[PDB]
DNA sequence: GCCGTGACTAAAGGCAAAAAAGCCTTCTCGCTAATG
RNA sequence: GGCUUUUUUG
DNA sequence: CATTAGCGAGAATTTTAGTCACGGC
């Protein structure tokens, strides 16, 4: 079953995996992103009102007043995108707030209000997405990408041993919140542990440890583990358990009720542990020596003395022993010590603390932030209190909350945006166990330590950071308290936050100027993402481990879709069924497998989670019940794909596509070719250009439909219905009676733009691509878009290409190209430029633009109106004049045809200010837009009126007068015909109250149009009023093109040749196109000699079609043949029924078919060679490929066969004109007299000091020195050659370069003395 | 600069000079009147920050910044850094009379000319075209001649043409890696808006037909022209600095035409008869008769200048093929003809090549070149050598090795099972296991393709060199190498992880079949990291190059003689096997620092201080010296400047 | 008590080309123009 | 015409 | 006819090398 849309041209498609889940809306993750921006959200977590919430509400220092927020909404827009797109401003929305000013009694109880006022409070302009998606600044088209940033939340990093010379291991633990202070733990080679903030000066950790009120005691208590000796006569005794032998030597026998246990000397054995615990003996005699290495883990001071005997972190000894013996310390707490288990790392630290009564340490901790300034110890406390406690300027967000309690093991994933001292002490702990092997480190390119950031956490930032400061300064306003003096909108100031907003968009890092040369590129460029921008690596201090891909990219990101150059690995794109999970980490889908059956139910599993299961292949052989037809398969678990049973698996994937972008998926036969060149392939056709005329591509993906409908460039049907009027600019759809709404559901109007200037001088047009009376329903293609056809993405052309040395034209990598393809225009392209100019207010009197010109002869003038503008459709030239904009002296500043281009004017725009006088030009183009405006609604006002007059003739039928005389009397007679029937008249004479409001309101909508057109508009300060000239040129293919395959085989013309000069077969059908097969084996990229040979497959049933409709055989004989082709191939999921179809229908499916039949492919689930072959065997051609041709030169047989075909081949965005020019002389450089640079300014080359080196390498000397001195700056000489090579002697003058005394200056401007010497 | 209204555009340090000054004046004045002292150390001290700040900004701490939010340049950045007035303004210049354009291929060219676009020529040439005009008496004044040339009168061209005949022109392409990439050339007009390339001189450039942008510039003296005239011509570079290997080397097609010439076929049409000479060759080939390749019996005549600089002649009858008879028209009098007897593989061309210019000179082994050039572009066109889907031939045997190979490591994991094998014990098992089973299935590949069978003339097979398209593309050294004949039909091999490891399981798949999603995924970890790797070398060497330029630019040769005898012996290096270079080459082109001694006591093979070149080293060969002291650079006492003598024979 | 040692800081990181955009401190008041 | 910021070619 | 902005002009990460402070026998 198939939509009237598609009956049109059926493409018959390979394949044997059935699909389950269809490709999803592909701008899902951007639009549905700022979606969650705007509207009003209950729970408060989300957009403007979680941002309000967290501002709001706000207390006087006084306490007495109080402001609060209550509710906000979004006005509507000024005009279209249409409007603010011709206009140059910028589409945006006002935003309403309602504001609640609450004072308090000084003399009452608090909260005793004293008065309320409520009113609503402008707070500026916010840009709304368009429907495609975009942003509207300045007349121009704006797209954000999607940052992507490391998720905050905790690391634990290793540096292998790099920066130490025994190559020790180090690990360093790093905390990173979502905005606030950083903070970094470390050891140092000596194994200490030390703690930085703000990636300042390393510092000892325990310096914090004891700023959090913490004594040495319980800092040891808490990173150790207690040793208790007793003392018993002249002895002491330790309680001893196995579990704590580990890694020991007995130095002494270990035995307990008089029998021996451990051997004295050598090391602990299992054995003797065994033994111990077999015993279960806790108290065992040590002797004292062995007590000379062991630190006291408390302090111990003596009763009677009141002095402290020994503290805690000393060593003990013998005589220390004599002491607390006689002081009654018979118990003895030390810390267990084991360095192969529990390093004493943190006792070390404690060795070296400058301090403990934790005030100098937050003395040392305010010097640390700030250094010179005084000491207050106040000052610190609060800079520690608001630096690592305050709720404001410290925050983790709920992610990062979430990111700690799972890296810690914690349970609860909710918490507060601020730290804790519990969470210090774990994060200490779980570092000391890393360094004692317990746990492992983390990966930074693990996805599930990244996170990808949306336009609307961007938009949401920059708002709170604007409302912070706006904020600030009403609290600063009302600390100057009144008594209700003012109305509340006085003391805010909308100006800081929007001019914030506004700067955010339209100059930063992620705000890319988007390009809409063709809608694969804009779709492309919607889906990128990228990890520069702020809070992100840059693009030098970038490493060689975040530009690898890693084992989890699988089914998130393209791993062969991304830019080549300087940048590499950052720019990659999202793939195709990715889409965001709610805190903001990628997701992909899978299919649950159980019993060894792989049901429909579909799950979406993040990154972490993919590391716990077992995932199978997309490319799995399955039988029809879901079971593994064998029982071993291929599947992966953690980076690795290894053999597993049937019954492991539990997770399949989708499909083939969800490994490869839209970019990559677009390119057929790609699972035969490298990596490297199919990145090429796809980037490449990433540049294309639209065509004059759109041609199907023979072999395709399947997903061209999609990526055309989703993209927002060709119109759709919104609603089902029928044809009623059709033009080259405008279509009418009348709706069904199903769809139409219960009032005014009237008709739908759809207007196509023609000619309109894209974002780089691509011709933007839009195609009418429906017949007049014929149905369409929801969902469907009207218009065909730039470079689209029927609904189907259309880049480039399909040329006869055959792979053949000949005479050399291509002999590395050019392409030979017959005169056929520049007559038939097939890549002849438009391109639109833009001269614009402006007229300000400067002394010496105003910049006027008239057609009077002092001292021009008559020609210039002769294309010039009265007013001074050239008419529509005149055929410039270079170096002419189009608008003569004059400033008395009087100086003739006006504009002029940019140099080395031609072309036609379009299009001409005048823009005034308000209050300014608008010439005659400037009446006419106003007047015709007018009458254009209201031509189009007295045109929907006709339809409407048509319906209700209908209406009423119907109503006037059932009251009583006859319908012959309704015919018969005037249309608008209708309404003040007698209403004497009093049950019909009661919605007779209502149909009038309606008529005239129906006609009020157009009235109204008509001057409210009027009045915009006439409104002067607005313009940069000074700027008095400005024209605009469009320039249209049509480019053909001269030698010298960038123009490739899409396989990553481009190339360059060689020389157009005549087309007799082409090879050509038996039947005298030539080949336009000749590459080179050498590239071939090199590139090893196979797969487009298959695209080549199954583009013969298509057309081997193209003309035998053409062949039944030239001779316009029977309808039986064809359908039954169509119905062959598509039956063809083993197991195909497609399958078409023409019977069903109509004989009218298959006469139009055949008629389109006659330039060939399309040919889908999946990427991955593509054709194999067997039914390629068995294709070309229901065509008339060789099974191989490889016919026979004749050279026009020669006429003879070449000996070996050779390949000939079809392939998609595109043109790309590189002209000769736009690279092809040279300067003889010209301008100079104010600064230092040098020729300047850009063909725009008509400069020269430059001459690289790479090529000065170059050149002094060989004897050339005097070439150099003239490059050096002549040409280059010596304007006291080289008007002199000028001169001299006019009367012909080429001779030099040596001169001496004028640069070079500037840079003297500049070292005279200093304090150093230079100076020449003396000849 | 005044900019479009009344805004005028500022720069960095006319704010940092008024600010110096602002706050000077306002310490004048308020120490005129005598201010507190706690006043004046706040100004003085913030009067040191500005003076510091516009001497040089950010050294000392905070930097001040302007609306941009950014540094503003001080004095030292305007003289420091890549963007600092040297790197930019010094040593490198924008210069006129310069032109970009893009490079297309052109066959027809001679060695020593080049395309040029018509408007690049006269808008680079109006200069010259003003002077001839006025000498020619077309126009008397500057602006009449300036008017008649924006005209494209008649005269115009002709008056260019004129004036651009031998008008030498200089051409590079940026990046220029090596001094190869500056050459003269004789430009000739052509039509279209794009430059046209000699095409082995794109070999020299590394320049590939992708769109790269050429760019020209013109010299303007009568010195400059002449300079050009005798140094850039390509025609006097053929032998690169870097080592005497010669730079103009065909490359792909060329090459592939020449093997498909000199390759015989067991039989053929037209086979087995005796012809006069080489000139009937090519009456019979190109009448059909007979086929390219066969092998006959044709009288040929070859010149040796055995004599004392004297050439003669003899004639004889060879064993050889057609096609080699028409190679042999090109062939100047000096070249044996043992040298195109075989394969004629691109190896062997540019050493036949080389030999040419050991004999012959400059001019015929130049017109050599071009006619090899025409030649095997012509009979390249003829063959019709194309690549088609039938043409990798899949080996059978491959399919089934994959089976047996699934043995023994269903065996191996067995071990592992047991736990009588640790896991890097399999690991080195499976991976020496899949190592075997490549290299099997590759020389199984190699064996299949290389080689087929086909009727003698006697009605028997018989076995020849195959004529698969791929294996010419291959065998011949045109392109490629086995590594991609590996990649294309046998299987693709073991693959590495990013960090380095290797992935147990290989990619069973070729490219000429399908391949399942996850090998393609594992063999992108290769690729992104040699497509990084690529992008980011060329920045790390190119600086390196840089910093290769100033320690060494001082060094220019001033004497003859230094007048020392102490040098460096020199011996093959050696590693224990095989010699990684024999003592041949490292000691060519050089001179004895002392006299070279033979075995036999006493004997002076060499006299010391002589030049050392192939008529000298075949006696080095003769006697097999083990080792020779020879001056060097190193060892010369000139001051300021380099020995003649010690640098020796100059490779170009 | 001098040499060892570690801790702290300055300096550079490719070549050429194109295509776009957007700026060049900010606070204050009297007669002209913007506004009601 | 300087700077800044992107995007692209090799 | 009456009120007020306003701006024109004026003013207020990686890697390496080198140096310097502590400290160890
Ligand atoms: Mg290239
Ligand atoms: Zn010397």
């Amino acid at each position: 079953v198939y939509s009237y849309t598609e009956k049109k041209r059926i493409r018959k498609d390979f394949g044997k995996r059935p699909q389950v889940l269809d490709v999803p809306y592909l701008l899902s993750i951007q639009l549905d992103s700022f979606q969650k921006f705007i509207e009003q959200d209950p729970e408060g977590q989300y957009g403007l009102e979680a941002a309000f919430r967290s501002v709001f509400p706000i207390q006087s220092y006084s306490g007495n007043s109080e402001l609060q927020y209550v509710s906000y909404r979004l006005g509507e827009p000024v005009f279209d995108v249409q409007e603010c797109q011709i206009r140059g401003v910028t589409y945006s929305a006002p935003l309403r707030v309602k504001l609640r000013l609450v004072i308090y009694e000084r003399e009452a109880p608090e909260g005793t209000v004293k008065d309320i006022k409520e009113q609503e409070v402008y707070m500026g302009e916010i840009p709304l997405m368009t429907d495609n998606g975009t942003f509207v600044i300045n007349g121009t088209e704006r797209v954000i990408v999607s940052q992507l940033h490391r998720s905050p939340g905790v690391f634990f990093d290793s540096d292998k041993g790099k920066t130490h010379s025994s190559g020790k291991v180090l690990y360093n633990a790093r905390i990173i919140p979502y905005r606030g202070s950083w903070l970094d733990f470390e050891f140092d080679p000596k194994d200490n542990l030390f703690v930085r903030i703000d990636r300042r000066r390393k510092l000892p950790a325990t310096i914090i440890l004891r700023a959090l009120n913490y004594t040495t005691e319980q800092i040891l208590d808490l990173f150790f583990e207690k040793v208790i000796f007793e003392i018993r006569d002249n002895k002491l005794q330790m309680e001893l358990v196995p579990e704590r032998l580990r890694g020991e030597t007995a130095s002494f026998d270990i035995e307990a009720n008089g029998k021996v246990y451990v051997e004295k000397g050598r090391r602990i054995t299992a054995r003797h542990i065994r033994q111990l615990e077999k015993d279960d003996v806790k108290l065992i005699e040590v002797p004292v020596e062995y007590i000379a290495g062991k630190v006291v883990a408390k302090d111990y001071i003596d009763e009677s003395t009141g002095e402290l005997i020994c503290a805690a972190n000393m060593e003990l000894s013998l005589d220390l022993l004599a002491k607390l013996s006689q002081s009654g310390h018979k118990r003895i707490e030390t810390l267990f010590t084991n360095d192969l288990d529990h390093g004493p790392y943190i006792s070390e630290t404690l060795r070296v603390d400058p301090t403990n009564d934790r005030l100098s340490a937050l003395v040392e901790i305010y010097r640390m932030m700030r250094p010179g300034e005084p000491p207050t110890r106040e000052a610190a406390e609060s800079l520690f209190e608001n630096l690592f406690f305050s709720e404001d300027r410290y925050d983790l967000s709920a992610v990062g909350r979430m990111k700690f309690n799972r890296s810690l093991l914690r349970e609860e994933i909710e918490g507060s945006g601020i730290l804790s001292k519990d969470d210090i002490i774990d994060v200490m702990k779980k570092l000391i166990d890393i360094r004692n092997g317990k746990g492992e480190v983390d990966d930074i390119d693990h996805l599930g330590n990244r996170r990808i950031r949306s336009v609307g956490e961007m938009a949401e930032n920059q708002f709170r950071v604007g409302l912070v400061r706006v904020e600030r300064a009403v609290k600063e306003r009302l600390s100057l308290g009144d008594l209700d003096t003012l109305m509340p909108q006085d003391m805010i100031n909308a100006k800081p936050i929007s001019a914030a907003v506004k700067e955010f968009f339209g100059s930063s890092q992620l705000s890319q100027f988007m390009d809409q040369n063709n809608p694969l590129s804009e779709i492309t460029h919607k889906r990128r993402i990228s990890a520069l921008g702020p809070g992100g690596l840059t693009r030098e201090r970038a490493g060689f481990e975040v530009r690898d891909v890693h084992p989890t990219h699988y089914g998130r990101v393209c791993p062969i879709e991304t830019p080549e150059g300087p940048n590499i690995g950052l720019i990659n794109s999202l793939s195709v069924y990715a889409q965001t999970n709610e805190y903001g980490f990628l997701e992909t889908p899978y299919r649950k497998v159980t019993d060894g059956v792989v049901t429909d139910e579909i799950h979406y599993l993040s990154a972490i989670e993919e590391g716990n299961y077992v995932i199978a292949q997309a490319n799995s052989n399955l039988d029809e019940e879901g079971h593994f037809v064998e029982d071993l398969v291929t599947c992966r678990s953690k980076g690795e794909s290894s053999l597993f049973s049937r019954d492991q698996v539990d997770y399949m994937d989708v499909s083939t596509q969800q490994v490869v972008s839209v970019g990559a998926s677009l390119i057929p036969f790609l699972e035969h070719d490298d990596a490297n060149r199919a990145l090429m392939g796809a980037n490449m056709q990433r540049q294309a250009v639209p065509t004059l005329r759109a041609d199907k591509p023979l072999v395709g993906t399947g997903m061209e439909r999609a990526v055309a409908v989703d993209s927002g460039v060709t119109a759709v049907a919104k609603r089902g219905g029928v044809v009623q009027y059709v033009d080259a600019s405008r279509i009418v759809i009348k709706v069904n009676e199903d769809e139409m709404y219960p009032g005014e559901a009237g008709i739908d109007i759809y207007n196509l733009t023609k000619y309109t200037r894209s974002n780089q001088n691509t011709c933007i047009n839009q195609m009418p691509c429906v017949s007049l009376g014929e149905p369409v329903e929801r969902g469907d293609v009207l218009a065909d878009g730039p470079s689209t056809d029927l609904g189907e993405l259309a880049l480039g052309q399909n040329m006869r290409v055959a792979f053949m040395p000949w005479n050399g034209y291509n002999f590395e990598d050019s392409i030979l190209v017959s005169e056929r393809v520049v007559q038939e225009d097939r890549f002849t392209t438009i391109h639109i430029q833009e001269l614009a100019c402006v007229s300000r207010d400067t002394k010496l009197g105003p910049e006027e633009i008239t057609a009077d010109i002092p001292n021009v002869g008559e020609a210039a003038l002769s294309k010039l109106d009265e007013s001074g503008i050239v008419y529509i459709g005149a055929e410039v030239t270079g170096g002419d004049i189009l608008v003569g904009k004059v400033t008395p002296k009087v100086k003739d500043s006006s504009l002029r045809v940019p140099n080395g281009v031609s072309g036609t004017v379009i299009d001409v725009q005048v823009f005034t200010r308000d209050g300014v006088e608008k010439d005659k030009r400037a009446l006419e183009i106003e007047e015709m837009q007018l009458k254009q405006a209201k031509k189009d609604l007295s045109e929907e006002l006709q339809i409407l009126e048509a319906g209700l007059f209908s209406r009423i003739r119907a109503v006037l039928v059932a009251g009583g007068v006859e319908a012959e005389k309704l015919d018969k009397l005037p249309r608008d007679r209708w309404l003040e015909l007698g209403l004497t029937d009093e049950e019909k008249q009661n919605q007779l004479e209502q149909l009038a109250e309606q008529y005239d409001e129906l006609k009020h309101e157009f009235e109204k909508k008509l001057e409210a149009k009027r009045r915009k057109i006439t409104q002067g508009d607005d313009l940069a300060p000074g700027v008095l009023k400005i024209v605009k000239v469009y320039l249209a040129v049509k480019r053909r293919i001269q030698p010298g093109d960038k123009m490739a395959g899409r396989h990553g085989n481009k190339g360059v013309i060689s020389k157009i040749n005549p087309i007799e000069d082409m090879p050509y077969d038996e039947n005298g059908t030539p080949v336009d196109i000749v590459l080179n097969p050498l590239g071939v084996p090199s590139r090893m990229n196979i797969g487009q000699i298959l695209e080549t040979h199954l583009g013969m497959a298509a057309k081997g049933i193209g003309d035998k079609i053409n062949a039944m409709l030239k001779q316009q055989q029977e309808v039986a004989k064809l359908r039954e043949f169509i119905q062959r082709a598509y039956d063809l191939g083993a197991d195909v999921r497609q399958k078409v029924d023409l019977s069903t179809f109509s004989d009218e229908e298959v006469m139009r499916l055949a008629e389109n078919l006659r330039k060939g039949m399309p040919i889908a492919t999946p990427v991955f689930d593509g054709a194999k060679e067997a039914e390629i072959k068995e294709l070309l065997k229901l065509g008339d051609l060789p099974t191989s490929g490889q016919i026979r041709l004749y050279d026009g030169r020669t006429g003879e047989q070449f000996e070996r066969p050779v390949t000939v075909g079809y392939m998609y081949m595109l043109k790309l965005n590189h002209l000769v004109d736009d690279k092809m020019h040279a300067r003889s002389t010209g301008s100079y450089s104010l600064v230092t007299q040098q020729p300047l640079g850009g063909k725009a300014q008509f400069g020269g080359q430059r001459f690289g000091e790479m090529e000065v080196w170059a050149l002094e390498a060989y004897g050339a000397a005097y070439t150099l020195q003239e490059m050096l001195t002549v040409k280059s700056d010596d304007v006291n000489g080289r008007t002199k050659m000028y001169k001299n090579i006019v009367d012909g002697n080429h001779q030099m003058e040596p001169g001496m370069p004028e640069s070079f005394n500037v840079l003297l200056k500049e070292i005279r401007s200093l304090g150093i003395n230079i100076e020449l010497e003396d000849e | 600069v005044p900019l479009d209204g009344g805004r005028f555009a500022t720069s960095d340090l006319n704010d940092l000079y008024r600010r110096v000054i602002n706050r000077n004046n306002r310490l004048k004045r308020l120490l005129d009147l005598a201010a507190p002292d706690i006043i004046v150390r706040n100004e003085k001290r913030m009067l040191q920050e500005a003076v510091d700040a516009l001497l040089d900004n950010g050294r000392r701490g905070r930097a001040i910044t302007g609306s941009n939010k950014r540094p503003l340049k001080s004095l030292a950045d305007m003289i420091k850094g890549k963007q600092g007035r040297f790197r930019q303004n010094l040593l490198g210049k924008r210069v006129d009379y310069s032109g970009r354009s893009v490079i297309t291929v052109g066959p027809y060219l001679r060695l020593h000319q080049c395309g040029l676009p018509k408007k690049m020529a006269l808008e680079l040439f109006k200069p010259f075209i003003y002077g001839k005009l006025e000498l020619r008496g077309l126009a008397t004044t500057i602006k009449a001649a300036k008017k008649m040339v924006e005209r494209e009168e008649a005269v115009v061209w002709d008056i260019l043409d004129e004036v651009i005949r031998e008008h030498p022109v200089l051409l590079n392409r940026a990046p220029t890696l090596h001094r190869l990439g500056i050459q003269a050339f004789e430009p000739v007009l052509i039509e279209g808006k794009a430059i046209q390339l000699h095409p082995l001189v794109c070999a020299a450039y590394n320049a590939d037909f992708d769109g790269d942008q050429m760019a020209v510039h013109v010299p303007l003296t009568l010195e400059a022209q002449l300079e050009a005239r005798a140094l850039m011509m390509s025609t006097n570079n053929i032998l690169s600095p870097a080592n005497g290997e010669p730079i103009i080397v065909p490359s792909q097609d060329v090459v592939l035409g020449l093997y498909y010439m000199t390759r015989d076929c067991v039989n053929a049409k037209g086979e087995g008869m005796v012809l006069t000479g080489p000139k009937e060759a090519e009456r019979l080939y190109r009448s059909g008769l007979a086929s390219l390749h066969a092998r006959v019996k044709v009288r040929i005549t070859e010149y040796e200048k055995d004599a004392n600089g004297e050439l003669v002649a003899k004639t004889s009858l060879k064993d050889t093929t057609v096609g080699r008879a028409i190679l042999w028209m090109i062939v100047p009098k000096g070249l044996p003809y043992s040298i195109v007897n075989q394969a004629l593989g691109k190896k062997a061309i540019s050493k036949m090549l080389n030999t040419c210019y050991r004999i012959l000179g400059l001019k015929p082994t130049v017109i050599f070149a071009d006619q090899i050039m025409y030649t095997g572009f012509a009979y390249a066109a003829r063959s019709g050598a194309s690549v088609g889907i039938d043409d990798m031939v899949i080996p059978e045997k491959k399919h089934e090795i994959i089976s047996e190979a699934e043995a023994e490591v269903a065996e191996i994991q067995e071990q592992f099972q047991s736990g009588l094998v640790t896991a890097g014990e399999r690991y080195n098992k499976v991976i020496d296991i899949w190592a075997a089973a490549n290299d099997r299935v590759s020389k199984a590949m190699m064996d299949n393709l290389q080689t087929e069978t086909v009727i003698n003339r006697d009605g028997q097979e018989e076995k020849q060199v195959s004529f698969n398209s791929i294996y010419m593309m291959a065998d011949s050294g045109a392109r490629g190498s086995a590594a991609q004949i590996r990649q294309l039909a046998g299987m693709r091999g073991l693959m590495a992880k990013p960090d380095g490891s290797i992935i147990e399981t290989p990619i069973t798949a070729n490219f000429r079949e399908g391949l399942n999603v996850l090998q393609y995924f594992i063999s992108t970890h290769g690729a992104r990291k040699g497509l990084a790797d690529t992008a980011l070398k060329t920045a790390n060497s190119g600086y390196l190059t840089r910093r290769l330029v100033d320690v060494a630019q001082d060094l220019v040769v001033t004497e003859d003689d230094c007048g020392t005898h102490e040098g460096i012996m020199m011996t093959p290096v050696i590693e224990g096997g095989d010699v990684k270079e024999p003592l041949r080459d490292r000691v060519l082109g050089r001179v004895t620092a002392e006299d070279v001694l033979k075995p036999g006591t006493a004997d002076i093979l060499v006299p010391r201080n002589t030049l050392l070149h192939e008529q000298w080293c075949d006696l080095l060969e003769e006697n097999s010296v083990d080792a020779v002291k020879v001056r060097s650079v190193v060892s010369c006492d000139t001051d300021f400047g380099v020995c003649a003598h010690c640098y020796g024979r100059d490779l170009a």
